[PDB]
RNA sequence: CACAGGGAUAACUGGCUUGUGGCGGCCAAGCGUUCAUAGCGACGUCGCUUUUUGAUCCUUCGAUGUCGGCUCUUCCUAUCAUACCGAAGCAGAAUUCGGUAAGCGUUGGAUUGUUCACCCACUAAUAGGGAACGUGAGCUGGGUUUAGACCGUCGUGAGACAGGUUAGUUUUACCCUACUGAUGAACUCGUCGCAAUGGUAAUUCAGCUUAGUACGAGAGGAACCGCUGAUUCAGAUAAUUGGUUUUUGCGGUUGUCCGACCGGGCAGUGCCGCGAAGCUACCAUCUGCUGGAUAAUGGCUGAACGCCUCUAAGUCAGAAUCCAU
RNA sequence: AUUAACGAGAUUCCCACUGUCCCUAUCUACUAUCUAGCGAAACCACAGCCAAGGGAACGGGCUUGGCAAAAUCAGCGGGGAA
RNA sequence: GUGAAGCCAGAGGAAACUCUGGUGGAGGCUCGCAGCGGUUCUGACGUGCAAAUCGAUCGUCAAAUCUGAGCAUGGGGGCGAA
């Protein structure tokens, strides 16, 4: 057992939990909820987003 | 004419007759056989069910595809507060069947037993057992024991009432619950002797059930009003151009069979019914009074199993509990029966010892990040509320 | 023998019979429509269907004209629709995939572009030592 | 196109018959390396069935809604697959003939209104039929079968054609019974129990090992147990993933109105992003038991018939069958 | 015999799109439902549980059997050759 | 929305006559509101609001377009883009 952060968001991800992505140009993108991905697919910038860690 | 293509028919006939069922409460039907050169024991239990969680473990089944890897597995947990003993039945054979002829109670009865004899218990005067009780204390009880002598003599099979204390639970009903239980044990004699030796004691369910044993649960399903046909038995849907409607059973029988028969497909009630779900699997017996029953081996943080912010429309659990893997019928806050199961497991699946992992205390009101409010205030920082 | 993986274990169905994946091999063909399924069962009305690491009839419908015209088997290599395994991770591709194979499991091309299912690698040896990045 | 009538008389069901259609027997010339009967059978001859088509005209013309498909239940056995068995010109593998058996299954598509048929692909297998040629107050209206119109052949003409072609209204249940569920009078009100009778459920395949073994010159090429998965069906559940949005919960924005800001109205929910709770999906997760009695067949002791024989008295094993749990 | 433009004319194929379909799920408004007030019509020999028999050759009533317990509410479309 | 004849200015040519930019506003032409009509859903209702209505979707829309009052033709007769 180990844990992962979002890729878009760094919120912490425990087992069972989130999705998991592959790009075409295989790419490796994780996410913690609906939120993160929705906002990842319609190409937002997460330097913008206020609720984010980075 | 012959049917052109074939196909199975829709549901089941073995559960066929469809209403409600008669009495709220969970009914057991069978007990285990009985053998005489086992110690005594009691056979069944009674409690109420919280809601499911996740966990985590890893398997061990040689030649699988998932040998010595981790899984993730749904459980449920069910709140088990001691019962009380209150008496016992005994019963005879006779060339029609079973019947009891005698029953004795104990001197003292609770005020939550008291409750189950009574519609309106406010206004009543609360005069259930007041003649009952001065037969002990009067010629040093020797009615009583008279009583005690007959069931030695005459009966074959005796069975112990007791009743749950649901004061101890964030339940909003007072009124108890009452069953019997049967005893399987070596002799008569000592089916007796055991049973008259537990009145107004109580009893942990640790005594009776352990870890990693194969149990069934009865209980009621969730109900669903007045359905049509097409969910209650799930038969296809006509096509988006009918007229009158098109949710419904095209043909319902032929011409001299010359009546609607009884095996086909008519809306009515669904759900509310009577089922009986077996071979379920218990992973852990947690005690009430431990404050760190929701740990493991590997993860040593010090936590309780009630989930942040409570289980939704319910409480919190501060007693005994026991975690079943898989789903058992009826909804929360609804009364659960557990019995000892009457088949033989050599399967080497269900002889398999389970140690678990991970322990999932994540909120269940949405998307909950974190385990402990500890651990959620080391990484959220400091707030302006903190002041 | 009838060619249908043996050991697979179940998981969501994302492509019934009708649909067009693409290709990914260097044989020739641009996309594959697909026809059949090997370890389909027998239900009124109902379509067949297969996943990642199922072997597929199909026909190509866009590419060199001396494959066109013909039948061939062909293994999904990647879906669209997202799954789970027993780990308890749902994940999913961008898009669909497959490869055309001989009947025994032998491939017709070369090399594989882009990434592979983890569960078809482990089933066909053949498609294993011939693909780069898996999962 | 009209009127008075006809079941004294046709087109559809039902009834009697079974020539024709379908299915099953008897005799034994011959075929079958040689040898009538492993598997077939000429010339002849005895039967069964009512899913073919005829013959008849008994019942309905003050009306029984007339093709096909969709949906859903049940029954028959003349058995395609599955369980267990008997034969061979049965070495293995693959096949052919027969017995007990209807418990359980029998599909996805191209063209045609089609019933019927014909090809591609999967599968253990894609067997044959009945129920007013099941099923229109259940649907659909492509075909046939009113009135409009076109062509070909026929008729001097009006017009004809089981020849081709295009457009053409599908009504009513609240009554009785039947079925699915829900209350309920009489013997005081209650709690805990027994079980007469009625219902009943599971199904099939693949991979590893046995094994490149038995068998055979070679080519080829099995099976019992054991282990792990999958197809169709059934009963529940919502920790996780997906769907739903009137939580009109928070945010973004167009038009107009309240003098501007703030805060709001109207555009039947103005529109968009996210969205808890509840419901919900082989689009998600869990679970589906074993006793008794037998049929076919193979046997034991043993007469009738001083031998022999599974049967005559008695008796052993035994199937997806039957009855119970 | 050909034919540009035009057509709520008949027919075949391709791209885009979609709950037509595999396979169903959820939400909203007005009814259906309960109450107060008002309040009709079609239809009707008498009536209303089955199996077989014979009969004008397909009975709710006849013959032989199965059986059979007051008064009632919401749905349904097998029968009354409705 | 498209832009027919007529007209103005410039360029090429021995000539006959030809190019380029504007102006002008024709047609039983075209998209599309009110009016007029009535293709599909074979939708709603079908003891209806109605003995022919209702909703969405549709055809035409400056001309063989729509319409009020007054007058003429009367039953083997009238009138009829049939």
């Amino acid at each position: 057992m180990r844990t992962y952060e979002d890729t878009f968001s760094g919120q912490r991800i425990y087992p069972g939990k989130g999705k998991l992505y592959v790009r075409g140009d295989s790419k490796i993108f994780r996410f913690q909820n609906g939120k993160s991905e929705s906002l990842f697919l319609q190409r937002k910038n997460p330097r913008r987003i206020a609720w984010t860690v980075l | 004419s012959h049917r052109k293509y074939e196909a199975p028919r829709h549901g089941s006939l073995a559960f066929l007759p469809r209403k409600r069922a008669a009495r709220h409460r969970g009914r057991v039907k069978s007990f285990p056989k009985d053998d005489p050169k086992k110690p005594v024991h009691l056979t069944a239990a009674m409690g109420y069910k919280a809601g499911m969680t996740t966990i985590v473990r890893d398997l061990d089944r040689p030649g699988a595809k998932a040998h010595k890897k981790e899984v993730v597995e749904a459980v449920t947990i069910i709140d088990c507060p001691p019962m009380v003993v209150v008496g016992l039945v005994g019963y005879i054979e006779t060339p029609r069947g079973l019947r009891s002829l005698t029953t004795v109670w104990a001197e003292h009865l609770s005020d939550e037993v008291k409750r189950r004899f009574y519609k309106n218990w406010y206004k009543s005067k609360k005069k259930a057992f007041t003649k009952y009780a001065k037969k002990y204390a009067e010629n040093n009880g020797a009615s009583i024991t008279r009583e005690l002598e007959r069931i030695k003599k005459y009966c074959t099979v005796v069975r112990v009432l007791a009743h749950t204390q649901i004061r101890k639970t964030p339940l909003k009903q007072k009124k108890a619950h009452l069953m019997e239980i049967q005893i399987n044990g070596g002799s008569v004699a000592d089916k007796v002797e055991f049973g008259r030796s537990l009145f107004e004691k109580p009893v942990t369910i640790d005594t009776i059930f352990e870890k990693d044993e194969m149990i069934d649960v009865i209980a009621v399903t969730k109900g669903h009003g007045f359905v049509g046909v097409t969910a209650r038995w799930g038969t296809k849907k006509l096509p988006r151009k009918t007229h009158k409607g098109l949710r419904k059973v095209a043909c319902i029988g032929a011409w001299h069979p010359s009546h609607v028969q009884w095996t086909v497909a008519r809306a009515g009630q669904m759900g509310y019914h009577h089922r009986t779900s077996v071979n379920h699997k218990i992973y852990r017996i947690g005690k009430g009074d431990d404050e760190a029953n929701a740990s493991t081996e590997t993860d040593l943080t010090k936590k309780k199993i009630t989930p942040m912010g409570g289980f939704v429309r319910y409480g919190e659990v501060n007693n005994d509990y026991v975690m079943i893997k898989g789903s058992v019928p009826g909804v929360k806050k609804r009364i659960m029966t557990l019995r000892k199961s009457l088949f033989t497991h050599t399967s080497r699946k269900a002889l398999e010892k389970v140690e678990l992992k991970w322990i999932d205390t994540s909120s269940e009101f949405g998307h909950g990040a974190f385990q402990t409010a500890a651990e959620k205030k080391q990484f959220m920082g400091t707030l302006k509320k903190d002041l | 023998k009838r060619g249908a993986p043996g050991g697979k274990l179940k998981m969501t169905l994302g492509l019934p019979v009708g649909a067009i994946m693409n290709c990914a091999d260097n044989s020739g063909a641009r996309n594959l429509y697909i026809i059949a399924v090997k370890g389909a069962g027998a239900r009124l009305n109902r379509l067949p269907a297969g996943g990642v690491g199922d072997m597929v009839m199909a026909t190509v419908k866009k590419g060199k004209p001396e494959l066109r015209k013909k039948v061939h088997p062909a293994v999904i290599v990647r879906q669209a629709k997202p799954w789970k395994r027993f780990d308890g991770v749902f994940l999913y591709f961008e898009d669909n995939a497959g490869v055309i194979v001989n009947p025994k499991g032998e491939m017709k091309g070369s090399a594989i572009t882009g990434p592979v299912g983890k569960e078809a690698a482990e089933l066909w040896p053949r498609i294993a030592s011939n693909a780069g990045v898996v999962m």
